[PDB]
RNA sequence: UCGUCUACUUAUUACGUUGGGUUCGUUGUAAAGCAGAUUUGUUU
RNA sequence: UUGUUAACAACAAAUAAAAUAAAGUAUGAAUUAAUAUCAAAAUUUUAAUAAAAAUUAAAAAAUUAAAAUAGGGCAAGUCCUACUCUCCUUUACAAAGAGAACAUUAUGAUAUGUAAUUGUAUGUUUGAUUGGGGCAAUACUAUAUU
RNA sequence: UAUUUAAAUAAUAUUUUAAAAUUUAUUGAACUGUAAUUUUAGUUUGAUGUUGAAAUAUUUAAUUAAAGAUGUUACAGUUGUUCUAUAUGUACCAAAUAAAUAUAGUAAGAUUAUUUUAGUUGAAUUAAUAAAUAAAUAUUUAUUUUUCUUUGUAAAUAUUAUGAACAAUUUAAAAAUUAAUCUGUUUAACUAAAAUGUUAUAUAUAAUAAUCU
């Protein structure tokens, strides 16, 4: 009958459907409406990167992220570089901090979605929750989770 | 005015005898894997030869004699030649469907 | 102001639909009336 | 052969509003945004904003006379606006009292301004002279002036201060001058146009003027009231600059239900240090207990038949007209209702006061207002005409457009057998007072009025009927802000046609998502076209959501990885979004290269098809 | 709507290569707008004192 | 009994939170000024679990008021401010039409089922893969996954207390199968493991499981996709399933990619299904009607056609009680092994399927490469 | 296209059933007369005669590979394509079309070179019906059995056959 | 989250016949849940 | 392997033998062309393939053939929602090229009108501030009344 | 009404190519279309050639119809093929030829001349009765007033559309890192001088070991 016109950009304010999504009171389990990326980036994902300065003989692979705080400044407990190469190219694995364990991948950074921040992250550092590789965390959220003490909760 | 009930009356997963009757009356297709022309023509021959209707079946199918067995009837339908027993079974099924065998 | 109908459609929408420019409304050609 | 331009990036058009949404409109029509991303550049709302509250009235300093005035008004717990604004005004600062309709905005600035006058009268002992008042109140309409005079008289009875009001009457220059000659006043509740006339006629002086309160300041400071308040405030401001009289710091208070561009700039540029008390999470929204209902009428003629249905639905039953004498008496004799509290409570179904308040809550539909850790009941209406007739039916105001429609609907309902009263400005002074007194006292439960009764009227209106759909949200909120007052149950019926279908779809959508009615108009192109940077924001968020859905559920081969991220995960800017409606958001040099390839392949395919035909 | 073609200045000290703003002791745009508003308001009040 | 709870949108939930007065306001005094929200709540509610407190705070049922006129939703790691209020719902707050999270109310176990020695032995025998978080069992044919309408029948839900080897609580089944379907069934050992694995059994885009079936007749195509739309209606003593090619509002889609691995000429076929949805009797319906090849022994869909006389040398088509030739073969898990590949659990073929494969000359135990590891 | 990341061949199970040979210059099937191991095995959908006194006349092979070299270590299932009609009427007569039995291969029309160098071209393709226990349904064989039949895998077949080559 | 459910009952007798009436439940969740799609090889 | 017929069709495996289509002597275009006597490979990273950077590493010359990469145009495909265009309908809005009726001379013809309230195709048909308030002769000094 | 003080009277100009339907006047039926007269082929689609001996040849399959050829007449775009539609009216059907700076709220692209000689780098934003004042950028131009030092203040002119949605805090500071608070980036006479930072520590609520209840 009677037709009117209202743009969808006026309703985008009501996009979040819960307290967790509107006020960010917890981890965004792949349910995030508003994203904040650096002004100028076209490929919309966050990047936790490392600096390579030498050969694997002098500079180890985990020493690339030494400029970051946390467990990347310690040597890992497990090392898979020697022997049969991992199918997913996991080079190192740090000690389990509660339900989270930090891994380092080989090759170009794989773009995954951290369930705590909700952002697509491209990095070689992946924190797996309870050995379940469906729930991964970027290294930044991993360091923040350990700092607050929420390692066994999130 | 008329209201139609789409999925109220339907054969669905039928029994052996019900499927034989439906295929003999032409309600369901004859499947070359599950419901064979051979089985449905065997059913037709059995229900016809239950009573003394062998000579009448031969008269309807233009057979030189009253058939003793279903295989003999199929072979005589082939003779009435280049056609195969499959074609003979098809002819018998279609004759029963059109009513060339009688009212039943 | 304007009185035409296609004024809500921009030049891109007009050329995508296939409409002639309504601003150049030429009237020297009569309409195909049933004579 | 004809082939259109195939490659496009955006086919629509972007609005030219570079400042904010609805930049082309006037402030009198559109409401301003209250988001911090928008108020960051505003001259008023980027400055200091008061948000802290005070729980009880005992925690704030009040004189015993003001304590008794609150008990007389039956008010115990302060509303969120009073919890924040009373303290700032008592600190003698220019304050912008911003609150929705029916939250105690009137008493929010009357209590502190009265206490400051008591302190100047008792502590500082500033003498009151003949033609030099202490406070000046500014109100738009005549009924609001009479209503503000009623509240100031309740406060002035206990505090000892004398408030005076004046509307236009016969021989007004004579009657107004006698008041200034016979009695001494310190509160002048008048119109800014008339008080400017007395100042220029040298009947009232700006000496020892310490307080200027502007109710409904969003409109008073706009051109809809001829900038009379703005001209007066500039005279008050130059009085403060005068250094040969005693030092008076005249503080100015602005009570508003809306915030517009006029209000922000006229206060932010003229009052640099002005504290704003506002909760942006409730400001531009209807009350929670208000029920909205949009009834579409297919034909404009059938609008009267729909209105008559709503009246019969809510108890208002018309008297039967079956004879010629009754048909003549329907228009001649003004019929009035009759009843009392005793018979009405018998019909519906110490201890004396508790029962009077129990019936008062059941009739007005008063629900306990729910604030955080604070709950109260709504005080009785502060109207200068107390209700004395209680008949069987729901009370209503029928807002129409223009004066002629209000007059016509008034006579149509009378001919049908309805007891209604007409209220607009064209009525004479005697009839206008009588017509409002009939509805406010209870002799009439149906008020056919124009937009004059939309701002500042605390009446027992059970439901409101918009006979003509308002053209903007500012008028929509003010009209509907009459039936739900302090947690009372209210209902609104808006009759609209196709010509207002755009704003109805906008308002109906904003209400369902519980959003502020900011930037709402009736122009369809304005409500559908976004800004480029706003479209860019929602586009970037949509791209990131598609990236999440692509990563977490899809496995992509290596040869498809490049194209998947190009179409689902890459922010691709547009080319000159100002002229997007011409080149489609794609550089025409790229379009020329694309069109060259397609045209060549189209010509080759056409030459073959023509040769085959 | 500012100058996209940056103004060039003769570099006499090597720290001019590092400094981005021409006059660092000068208040920012909005700050000096507020300063000008305040100064003009004070001058207007002085003019209206009598 | 939770029978008084109603579906509520965010608006209605906020309105009920505003209206309901069943709230407690803890005043943050000097002694608790500066503490964390989770610490404060754990010290003030010893009867609540940390999971319950976390759910309440993160969903917004517990909030705080800083005397600003609005409610403030916070994280468990936020510090408390001086002279503010902490609003926590009481017991009576959840007695209205608003359901609380799982940890708020207290459930009662009540009865405890008893499992015999033979039952526990067969439950231990059915185990295929065990982990710190998951247990994959081999459910056989004819065993119900859940208690049926007849309470006297055994079920995996009743045998569940037999797979708590060292844990305190019994595992929880992550996905259910039909009574006739036999194959790998996943049981989460931890509550968090179940909450994380539930994501794996909802509709997806990439398949992570295989169904090996023996269908009567060979379809016209070797591989392809099947998409139907099922509408379930309540009948007299059953459910009427209406399959449509076009979607309806009351329908739900069923999608699966099928590949015919090997087959007889035109009388029988071996087909691998890779589903993307979870619909009742999905594989059986898509085989009987979409592929037009009823599964061997599927008497519910194509009864007389599910017992072909072509296999009369192997299976007698007169008993009509042979097990369904549909087996949940292989399933991938989110957990990785030492080599770096996702752990894929495979179940051996049942007796009837192995017999059919051996009679037709096909290898029974073959790895299906279409589901990687 | 499964898997989605690295799509693979959907004939993985067919590869376990077929006996293929890349048609390079070093690997070739050729005709059976080239020597031992040069005959192409019978593919599926191949018609064979049924020479035992059963109701069946022709069978169709289900196996993807069928030859004499591995007639002792592989099972050959087949379907009764054509059945003799008895106009005037046991287990051997109860053979109905569509049924699936195993078949013992007796001879082929293709050239077969033994290891001794003796090539042979029989008149027609030949086989006999057997059950899952490798017991022939017929009581007599109306054709010649090949030398490959002389194996313990075909004990009852050798007993029922009366002539070998 | 791919559960299960063409038989009970009021009577009648005999070693099946004849008249009436007609679902249960495991687990998770209070959103981190609910329709449909989830495709891309200038191999032109 | 499937049909016709009393040799014909394609096919899958030995797709194998065997037939025709060379450099080189001559003549000699066209698409293309930012470019260092171009840069094998691996790794790390940077604003969308990055050949852009950095770190490891160590990559010959000439002729032939290959589509693995670069190069050769691509905001695309499916679903849902909303708006519009298009297209139909007439009873109202503006124009309508068709006809009428009327005035004037004649009861015979050509025209002019100030007379046209008829019709069929064509245009349009959702920005209402073109509103609502306020102002209301009898100044000034006084008097009485409700 | 006319109480207030100057002056160098000179006008003609104002990038460029394009961004589209068209206006006025003609032409075209040797191509193609219809009527009158003197195994072929069409349609669909795949398969070879891909500037091909062809600016349209050959082939596969299905389907629909089958008196064969040439020329000449009449019909011309406002439309013609005597209803409409498709198709077509001479090698891109808004047909072709001749004139047009006719004009596109105007999409975009180019716009000829080193060694230079001075102010701001994210502000401003009030439709509409007596309210001191928009701001940035650029060109000309004007104010030597105090002081311990420092201090780009103002007119007359030209232009201005480079475009953000939520949340938190705030009459004081996001300090909630799942938060950014945003205009980048280029900028260098020569020779010298010159102060700057990435190393790892693998065991102390730890590690290595025995007795016994
Ligand atoms: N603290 C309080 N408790 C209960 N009732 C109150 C309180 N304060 C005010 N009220 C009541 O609220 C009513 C409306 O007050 P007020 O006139 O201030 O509303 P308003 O915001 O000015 O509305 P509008 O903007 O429509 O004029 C008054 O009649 C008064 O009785
Ligand atoms: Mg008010
Ligand atoms: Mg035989
Ligand atoms: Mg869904
Ligand atoms: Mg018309
Ligand atoms: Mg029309
Ligand atoms: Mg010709
Ligand atoms: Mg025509
Ligand atoms: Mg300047
Ligand atoms: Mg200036
Ligand atoms: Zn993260």
């Amino acid at each position: 009958n009677i037709k009117g016109g209202v743009g969808s950009f006026l309703m985008r304010r009501a996009a979040p459907k819960s307290i967790r999504q509107k006020y960010q009171t917890g981890p965004q389990f792949y349910k995030r409406k508003f994203f904040q990326f650096q002004k100028g980036h076209h490929r919309l994902h966050r990047r936790i990167s490392g600096v390579q300065t030498g050969s694997p003989t002098h500079q180890r692979e985990y020493e690339r992220f030494h400029h970051l705080p946390g467990d990347v400044r310690t040597r890992p407990q497990f090392d898979f570089t020697f022997g049969e190469t991992r199918a997913d190219r996991v080079m190192f694995a740090w000690r389990k901090r509660g339900d989270l364990q930090l891994y380092q991948m080989s090759g170009r950074g794989e773009t995954f979605v951290c369930y705590r921040c909700g952002y697509p992250v491209r990095s070689q550092l992946v924190a797996v929750k309870a050995d379940n590789w469906d729930y991964r965390m970027c290294y930044r959220c991993y360091t923040n989770t350990v700092h607050r003490g929420m390692e066994n909760d999130t | 005015v008329l209201y139609d009930s789409p999925g109220l009356t339907l054969p669905g997963c039928f029994a052996k005898e019900a499927g034989l009757k439906l295929a003999a009356c032409g309600i369901i297709p004859t499947n070359d894997i599950t419901l064979p022309r051979s089985l449905v023509a065997r059913y037709i021959y059995d229900v016809l030869s239950a009573a003394g209707v062998g000579e009448h079946m031969a008269e309807c199918l233009h057979l030189p004699r009253a058939p003793i067995s279903f295989d003999d009837c199929i072979s005589m339908i082939c003779e009435r030649g280049n056609l195969d027993p499959s074609r003979a079974q098809k002819f018998l099924i279609h004759d029963f469907q059109l009513g060339n065998l009688g009212r039943i | 102001p304007h009185i035409h109908k296609y004024r809500e459609l921009n030049r891109w929408q007009r050329q995508a639909q296939g409409i002639s420019k309504w601003d150049q409304s030429h009237s020297h050609r009569p309409l195909p009336y049933v004579e | 052969i004809i082939v259109p331009q195939q490659l496009k990036a955006y086919g629509g058009t972007f609005s030219r509003s570079v400042g904010e949404r609805s930049n082309h409109l006037v402030s009198d029509v559109v409401l301003q945004s209250l988001s911090p991303s928008s108020t960051h550049n505003s001259p008023l709302l980027s400055k200091n904003i008061k948000t802290k509250t005070v729980t009880s009235f005992e925690d704030m300093p009040l004189y015993p006379e003001l304590r008794s005035a609150l008990r007389q008004l039956r008010i115990t717990t302060p509303s969120p606006i009073q919890q924040s604004a009373v303290e700032v005004i008592m600190q003698r600062k220019d304050t912008v009292v911003a609150a929705p309709h029916g939250e105690g905005k009137t008493l929010a600035y009357l209590l502190p301004l009265y206490q400051n006058m008591i302190k100047d009268r008792d502590v500082y002992k500033i003498p009151l002279r003949e033609r030099r008042p202490r406070m000046i109140l500014l109100a738009p309409t005549r009924e609001l002036i009479a209503q503000l005079h009623h509240v100031c008289s309740v406060l002035g009875e206990a505090t000892g201060l004398h408030a005076i009001s004046f509307t236009s009457r016969k021989r007004a220059n004579h009657r107004l001058s006698r008041l200034l000659k016979q009695q001494l006043v310190d509160v002048m509740i008048m119109d800014p146009k008339i008080v400017l006339r007395l100042i220029r006629a040298r009947r009232v002086f700006l000496d020892d003027l310490r307080y200027v309160a502007v109710d409904e300041a969003d409109g008073m400071l706009s051109s809809q009231h001829d900038h009379d308040a703005v001209h007066l405030l500039m005279k008050v401001q130059k009085r403060v600059m005068f250094k040969h009289l005693w030092p008076v710091q005249t503080q100015t208070v602005f009570a508003t239900a809306f915030i517009t561009r006029k209000l922000e700039f006229v206060v932010g540029k003229k009052y640099p240090d002005a504290v704003t008390c506002i909760r942006r999470q409730r400001m531009h929204r209807p009350p929670g207990t208000l029920r909205h209902r949009f009834l579409p009428v297919e034909r404009e003629r059938e609008k009267m038949d729909t209105l008559q249905h709503l009246l019969k639905k809510h108890g208002n039953r018309p008297r039967e007209i079956l004879t010629d004498i009754e048909e003549e008496q329907a228009y001649s004799k003004p019929h009035y209702l009759s009843g009392s509290l005793e018979e009405l409570v018998e019909l519906r179904g110490d201890n004396a006061d508790e029962m009077k308040e129990r019936v008062r809550h059941a009739l007005e539909g008063v629900r306990p207002v729910h604030w955080e850790h604070l709950t109260t009941v709504a005080a009785p209406f502060t109207c200068h005409v107390p209700r004395t007739v209680f008949a069987d039916g729901k009370r209503c105001i029928i807002f129409t457009r223009g004066i002629d429609c209000a007059t016509a609907v008034y006579h149509r309902l009378r001919g049908c057998g309805y007891t209604c009263s007409l209220l607009h400005a064209a009525l004479p002074a005697a009839v206008r007072r009588r017509m409002f007194a009939d509805f406010a006292s209870g002799r009439t439960n149906i008020l056919c009025s124009t937009d004059v009764a939309a701002r500042g009227l605390d009446l027992h209106v059970d439901f409101v009927v918009n006979f003509d759909m308002p053209t903007n949200a500012l008028t929509y909120l003010s009209r509907a802000g009459r039936t739900a007052r302090q947690g009372r149950l209210g209902q609104v019926y808006s009759l609209y046609t196709k010509r207002q279908g755009v704003i109805v779809s906008a308002v109906r959508a904003f209400l369902q998502k519980q959003l502020p009615l900011e930037g709402i108009s009736n122009w369809k192109r304005h409500m559908m076209e976004p800004r480029y940077a706003e479209w860019r924001t929602h586009k970037l968020n949509a791209i990131a959501r598609s990236y999440v859905s692509l990563i977490t559920q899809k496995t992509i081969p290596a040869h498809l990885e490049r194209t998947y991220l190009r179409h689902n995960a890459t922010w691709r800017p547009l080319f000159h979004p100002q002229t997007t409606g011409v080149h489609g958001g794609v550089p025409p040099r790229q379009q020329q290269r694309v069109m060259d390839a397609i045209t060549w392949k189209a010509v080759c395919f056409r030459r073959g098809l023509l040769a085959r035909r | 709507a500012f100058r996209r073609l940056v103004k060039r200045h003769k570099i006499t000290n090597n720290q001019m290569l590092l400094m981005r703003r021409r006059e660092p002791y000068k208040p920012t745009m909005k700050d000096r707008q507020e300063i000008a508003d305040r100064a003009k308001l004070e001058e207007f009040e002085r003019k209206n004192a009598d | 009994s939770h029978a008084r709870y109603r579906p509520l949108s965010l608006r209605a939930r906020q309105t009920l939170s505003e209206k309901s007065d069943d709230l407690q306001y803890h005043v943050v005094t000097q002694e608790w000024f500066g503490e964390r929200v989770d610490s404060f709540l754990t010290c003030h509610y010893p009867q609540w679990d940390y999971e319950t407190i976390k759910r309440l705070v993160q969903q917004g049922h517990i909030y705080r008021y800083r005397k600003n006129g609005k409610k403030k939703f916070t994280r468990l790691t936020d510090r408390l401010e001086f002279d503010e209020l902490l609003v926590v719902p009481t017991r009576a707050f959840w007695e209205k039409q608003l359901a609380p999270p799982s940890g708020v109310l207290e459930e009662t176990d009540g009865p405890k089922f008893k499992l015999s020695a033979t039952a526990r032995e067969m439950a231990h025998n059915m185990v295929l893969f065990k982990n710190e978080h998951v247990i994959v069992i081999n459910k056989p044919h004819g065993l119900p996954m859940m208690p049926t309408d007849d309470p006297q029948e055994m079920s995996i839900a009743a045998m569940l207390p037999a797979w708590k080897f060292t844990n305190v609580a019994k595992p929880v089944v992550c996905h259910n199968l039909d009574r006739e379907t036999s194959g790998c069934v996943v049981l989460a050992r931890t509550r968090n493991a179940h909450r994380m694995l539930g994501r794996m059994f909802v509709k997806r885009v990439v398949p992570n499981s295989v169904y090996w079936s023996f269908c009567v007749g060979k379809p016209t195509v070797n591989y392809g996709r099947v998409r139907m739309h099922f509408d379930i209606t309540r009948g007299n003593k059953g459910d009427i399933i209406v399959a449509r090619p076009s979607p309806t509002k009351t329908s739900k889609v069923a999608i699966a990619e099928f590949v015919v691995n090997a087959s007889a000429l035109e009388f029988g076929s071996f087909i691998s299904f890779y589903p993307l949805t979870t619909r009742r009797h999905q594989e059986r319906i898509m085989a009987a009607h979409a592929l037009r090849c009823p599964v061997l022994g599927d008497a519910k869909y194509g009864g007389d056609a599910a017992f072909p006389s072509s296999l009369s040398l192997f299976w007698d088509p007169e008993n009509k009680g042979l097990p369904l030739h549909l087996h949940h073969r292989k399933i991938q898990l989110p957990y990785k092994n030492t080599a770096g590949e996702f752990i894929c659990v495979t179940a051996p073929l049942p007796t009837q399927m192995e017999k059919t494969f051996k009679k037709l000359g096909w290898p029974c135990e073959v790895d299906d490469p279409l589901i990687p590891g | 296209k499964l898997p989605a990341g690295k799509p693979a061949n959907k004939s993985w199970f067919r590869h376990n059933l077929i006996i293929r040979r890349k048609a390079s210059y070093r690997s070739r099937w050729g005709t059976g007369a080239e020597g031992y191991g040069t005959g192409v095995p019978f593919s599926d959908q191949v018609k064979l005669h049924c020479v035992d006194n059963t109701n069946c006349k022709h069978v169709r092979l289900i196996s993807k590979a069928t030859a004499e070299r591995f007639a002792h270590c592989r099972v050959f299932p087949a379907v009764a394509h054509r059945v003799s009609v008895q106009r005037f009427k046991v287990s051997r007569h109860r053979v109905k079309p569509g049924n699936i039995y195993w078949v013992c291969l007796l001879s082929r029309r293709q050239t077969n070179t033994r290891m001794s160098g003796l090539r042979t071209n029989f008149d027609r393709n030949t086989c006999i019906l057997m059950n899952d226990q490798r017991v022939p349904l017929g009581t007599r064989v109306m054709y010649c059995a090949g030398r490959h039949v002389n194996h313990k895998y075909h004990l009852k077949a050798v007993v029922l056959a009366n002539f070998f080559v």
